[PDB]
């Protein structure tokens, strides 16, 4: 239904943050994601006139840039199985968010997101909305089951070291 | 109802009301979002800054234009934009005032169809227009006839206009304005020793180039004279308390206007396009257009800028005719009071692209009522 | 008679004669002076220490680096140095060979004008040259087409060069290398309980970065899979017998190359940077320059380096194109084997910065001969 | 076609982009047999549409500039010059020459050189000779393939006419005369 | 004998190199700006055909295009006082290239070729062929000295500057 739809190569560089700003306190890891994904899937002019409209107003409407609209959106899309036609319009995101040329790209970013900021922190309760374009971009679904975080509590590389600075002032 | 007039520049966005003589906001164009990781609560809440706020917060924040050369390229921080200055700015509602937009000559067509869409779906306005930047700063001078040499923060170009007919085949354009400058005297301030990398540090060097460059008359003499002695050196103080000291760096920037091979571009001079592009035009009107060079434009307020100008063409024209600039005081805004002239027409009012006139023809509508 | 080649990179210097196929000396470059007071008397107490036996005795000694971020510092120190290897290392007398030195691009002009005076008149050389390390990468490389980037101990530099021909305007810059990782690993290793404060210690743990750090090809997958198993932990024996084991720290450290926002930097990674350098050139000239990416120094020496710089300028490069990446093995002392090359071209020998020129027209006369 | 592919947001300034749109202009425009008609089809559709492949990798893709862009031959006022087009000249150099051989003009339009060379522009040629001539004379174009090299060809006919050895310039004649020869023996 | 002499007002423009390729390695500047002045005194149709023809044929004498030709010129006018001939010539040629209507232009071409890829480096030894087309291009004289080229040891400012990426990376 969209053949022919092309997109700049690296339009989606300038809007991922600071790998610092990652770990802020009232920081939005997904207000902030699909933003980045938004702007990806911008049409560029080389597109058809007609071809090129449909897909902008179907964004507007999955994909806001606003936030009462997103918060809106989110209210029903929680229930989703009530709106049939929302169910068949986010399918058609499915179809392109995974043939587009820089979905390998995005996916590294999608999990910069998710090992950092923790997008997926409910693994497996995520928003349809977001559930879905997840999947797209990965197809095995893998990422409900864990981002396989590091515990060393144990630490059986038990070190005690002691240093020069160490050296100066230890007790026993 | 009273019109509104938008000139969304490459570097500052110019707002007000049609028949007033000045501006009512003027805030650089930059969207700034945090780098660094929030560590108190209640504090660390807003996700972006516009416009000023976004300069004085500047040592926390990454500044994106988000226009370049002319042409917008992040339309959601432009929609924030045009956002911040109807509401913060302006304090008015858009659906009730007519706007007009500025756009530089031989743009992307996509560019101007985008912005009609976004006025008339986002916004709401009842009626826009678009007008060339370079035929509004001749309103504002009481002219109809001569060739205006508009240079901004993005794009210089050329329009010659004679008896208020154009010769688009004459107009002429060049992408190399004030943040080239900016960025080239980034370049070479590190020859002393002063480095410059963040966005932060291109807003100090771009103030230093506003407050400390001019245009020297004579390129050599002004070299040997700077080598000779300290007589053109000055200190500015950089905002944590060190002073930095420039010496012929102030008359080396601006001069990449006349040479733009110092940036590795191969077009020609700001006087040499002005020449060509009058040479372009009927033989029976460059006596005219001679007279009448209307300079307009930041980039324009270099000291001595015109003199240079003058002689430059000077040497280029032949020796019967004579060649005189106009550079009127207020040219930091001449395109901004010529659209508030031209809003302000009684002859305009039929020209307005209306919202019913949008819906039945769509987007392409804005290229047959526009020039 | 022979000439002399000597490489004040930022952590090492390397010198020699041009002809031969590797440098005769490579030491260190720091300047080491006591800390305590001395209290046998009898022995040999020296109040600095220049080079390797600087290192064996690092324990009572305080080390300090004259060159930092590409820019030398503590002349006095430095000149020590130069005097360290002129006449313990390579064991020659200066005032019968040429020299030729190496310095980065975009440095302050004080810096190479210095070297000129401390080269003429504190070792009065017959002659000197100083010459961009990236175009003597090239030259070792056995090629005239291509882009450079040439990452050492201070700084990380991109200079592209067309069949000879070199763009200025589409140099870059960085501050970001081998010891800035250092720092960087020195950080991180407290998350175990290792602590490193003193510059002996630094020591340490700049051989920790290079016999264990590499970078993953894939940052997450590698980050999962360190923290799923112990399968990637090494172990490392401290010179006091104490040992320690490091897990996903070994690719974390070189990953700040490619996301420098880690170090707190501004700045994109060296991909970015390179893509960014070689989209600033002519378009009929990117198809070369993909496909001779040439890497020399030593931050480019870790494992998988070259495969992660290949599959990252594939994804922003279009696919029709194909990336090449260039790492010869013996990429630690390229800009050193360009040097003797270049010192042994009979073409060269027109180029010398001769003792009689130096004393016409001074110290600036430097500015002209070098590019 | 320089000033109107800055339309699509590409843009050429040095001569070797210069060289570049030459290339393209060479290899994907031809000439609409009726421009009002063609410019309707492709603001219609897809259909005109190709594309491009730039030396650095990058695909542009031109529409109504393939036919726009070949368009200034027929109506110079595309590029602001007063002059008419290249057919009217065609017309009015036949009226200007004697009455009893305008039928054998017609009936011989010979053309050439590389600007020819677009698909289809001798059709259009034809179009617009018809329409501008009487309704009874016969209108034929003559455009042989190989008309991009027709002035050398016929240079080398000349060349080895034996009726030409007579018609040189030699430079004991360039003595006695000076540089002002070759106005009165040439034309 | 060269009166009426009409020349293009900008036919030397096009051939003036750009300042970035002055600094090239091997780059003649002196064969460079004898062109550029060869190119700038081409004498026009408006002059008339006898002095415009022997006008060719003393700059084609003194101002030749083949490198042989210069070079064989640049050697034989090493002991220029044996010709006077080519004294007379180049007198002819100072004088008319003194009333240039274009001086101004030729002299500031000259200056930047002497500052940039630094055309008169001898300072006062250069070619005698030179030496009276620049002092016809500039009459005081003064290129004996030399461009007067900028210090950075005189230390005017002490420095001591520290910005933001200098800053990390600061040793004591
Ligand atoms: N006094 C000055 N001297 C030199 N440059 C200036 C001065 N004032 C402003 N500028 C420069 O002019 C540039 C463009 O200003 P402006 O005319 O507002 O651009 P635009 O036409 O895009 O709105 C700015 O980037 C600024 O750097
Ligand atoms: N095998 C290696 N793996 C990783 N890093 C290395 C290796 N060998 C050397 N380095 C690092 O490279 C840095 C710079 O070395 P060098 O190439 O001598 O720099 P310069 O160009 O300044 O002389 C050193 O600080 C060192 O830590
Ligand atoms: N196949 C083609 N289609 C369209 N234009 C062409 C073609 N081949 C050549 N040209 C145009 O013809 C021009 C010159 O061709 P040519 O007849 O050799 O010129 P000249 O007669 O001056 O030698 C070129 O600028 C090119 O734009
Ligand atoms: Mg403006
Ligand atoms: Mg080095």
């Amino acid at each position: 239904p969209f053949s022919g739809l092309k997109f700049k190569q690296n339009s989606f560089l300038s809007t991922v943050p600071s790998v610092t700003n990652m770990h802020s306190m009232h920081f939005d890891a997904r207000e902030t994601f699909l933003g980045v994904i938004r702007k990806a899937l911008e049409p560029d002019t080389s597109t058809p006139f007609p071809v090129r409209r449909a897909f902008d107003g179907l964004r507007a409407e999955i994909l806001p840039n606003d936030t009462i609209k997103s918060a809106a959106l989110k209210a029903q899309c929680s229930d989703i199985d009530k709106h049939p036609e929302l169910k068949a319009k986010m399918e058609t995101l499915k179809e392109v968010i995974t043939h587009h040329p820089q979905k390998e790209k995005l996916a590294e970013i999608a999990l910069q997101f998710a090992r950092e900021a923790g997008l997926t922190r409910l693994k497996g309760e995520t928003d349809y909305v977001l559930s879905n374009v997840l999947d797209g971009l990965i197809g095995d679904g893998s990422w409900r089951a864990g981002p396989a975080y590091e515990s060393y509590l144990n630490k059986p590389g038990v070190d005690r070291v002691i240093t020069t600075v160490d050296g100066l002032h230890m007790q026993r | 109802t009273t019109a509104l007039v938008c000139d969304n520049g490459s570097g500052l966005v110019k707002a007000g009301f049609a028949g007033d003589d000045a501006p009512r906001a003027v805030f650089p164009s930059i969207v700034g979002r945090p780098r660094h990781q929030g560590v108190m609560v209640g504090m660390g809440q807003k996700d972006s800054y516009v416009g000023d706020e976004a300069q004085s917060k500047r040592g926390i924040l990454t500044l994106k234009y988000p226009i370049e050369h002319g042409i917008i390229t992040n339309w959601d921080d432009m929609e924030k934009i045009w956002h911040h200055t109807f509401y913060n700015e302006l304090r008015v509602a858009p659906e009730e005032h007519p706007t007009l937009l500025t756009e530089a000559p031989l743009n992307p067509k996509a560019n101007r169809e985008k912005m009609t869409q976004i006025m008339f779906e986002t916004f709401n306005v009842p009626a826009m227009y678009v007008a060339i930047q370079a035929v509004l700063s001749l309103y504002a001078s009481g002219r109809t006839t001569g060739i205006v040499l508009d240079s901004g923060d993005g794009v210089t170009h050329n329009v010659p206009i004679y008896e208020g007919y154009a010769l688009p085949h004459a107009i002429m354009r060049l992408d190399l304005a004030g943040r080239d400058l900016t960025d080239y005297l980034m370049k070479i301030l590190t020859e002393r020793g002063y480095s410059f990398v963040t966005t932060a540090e291109r807003e100090i060097v771009r103030d230093i180039k506003e407050k400390l460059c001019y245009v020297a008359l004579d390129f050599e003499n002004e070299m040997a004279t700077a080598a000779s002695s300290s007589s053109l050196e000055k200190s500015y103080e950089l905002p944590d308390g060190q002073v930095i000291t420039i010496g012929n760096e102030r008359f080396r920037c601006p001069e990449t206007l006349f040479q733009p091979s110092f940036i590795g571009m191969e077009s020609a001079g700001i006087h040499e396009t002005t020449y060509n592009s009058i040479m372009k035009c009927d033989i029976d009107i460059r006596k005219d257009l001679y007279a009448n060079n209307v300079m307009s434009g930041g980039t324009t307020m270099y000291p001595g800028i015109a003199d240079r100008m003058q002689k430059e063409i000077t040497a280029l024209a032949p020796s019967t005719m004579k060649i005189k600039i106009i550079a009127p005081p207020e040219r930091k805004y001449s395109v901004w009071i010529g659209g508030s002239i031209l809003a302000s027409l009684s002859t305009f009012q039929q020209m307005w692209i209306t919202k019913q006139e949008y819906d039945e023809a769509g987007p392409s509508i804005v290229h047959r009522k526009c020039f």
